[PDB]
Order: C-alpha cells, then structure tokens, then sequence
C-alpha cells in the first residue's frame, strides 16, 4: 500500500 | 506511456527507488494497487515521496478534477511543462521535474 495526496485544481 | 513510466513497480518499490536514486523533483508513473488498471504518480518532494492517483474515467484521464487528457502521457507532459498547475489539496506546488527511468 502507500499514502495518497489529493490535488487542488 | 514514456521515460517515466514503469509498468511493473509497486508503490513501495517506487518510493525506495525515488529515495535511493531520485532527487527532489524526480517522479515516475506506475500501476495503481487500489485501482488495478489505473496509474499513479509518485514524486520525491520535500523529504518524502508523494503519490497522486490518476483517474481514467473510461473517457478521459485527469487528477480527479482539473484538466482532462485523452492519453496518460498528455496528463504528465502537461503538469511537467505548465509551471504551478500541479498543487496538493492544501495548495503546495508539486514539481514534476526529473523523469526517472
């Protein structure tokens, strides 16, 4: 697994 | 597809690769474990590795919002050249600088 980063449009 | 795409690396291997051979700015795209069939971007920034999921809707690819692209390579190439367009949710700029392998 790994941790995810959301992105800002 | 292009010189940052690793068709057979896990997230973990990707962040070990980025932490050992990469430098701040290094990235790759890899297969997604949470969504088999989709791709993920992993980037070495600040003192760690950032992972961004890439949505393939079935019509287009995007970063679950933002600009849409027909192929995965147009996605990456766009964020690599357009300064300041990749940002985390919190507003910090993500830089797509050095294509790894």
């Amino acid at each position: 697994s790994v941790l995810y980063t959301a992105v800002q449009p | 597809m292009r010189r940052w795409f690793h068709p057979n690396i896990t997230g973990v291997e990707a962040e070990n690769l980025l932490l050992t051979r990469g430098v701040d700015g290094s990235f790759l795209a890899r297969p997604s474990k949470s969504n088999p069939g989709d791709f993920t971007l992993s980037v070495r920034r600040n003192g760690a590795v950032t992972h961004i999921k890439i949505q393939n809707t079935g019509d287009y690819y995007d970063l679950y919002g933002g600009e849409k692209f027909a192929t995965l390579a147009e996605l990456v190439q766009y964020y690599m050249e357009h300064h300041g367009q990749l940002k985390e949710k919190n507003g910090d700029v993500i830089e797509l600088k050095y294509p790894l392998n």
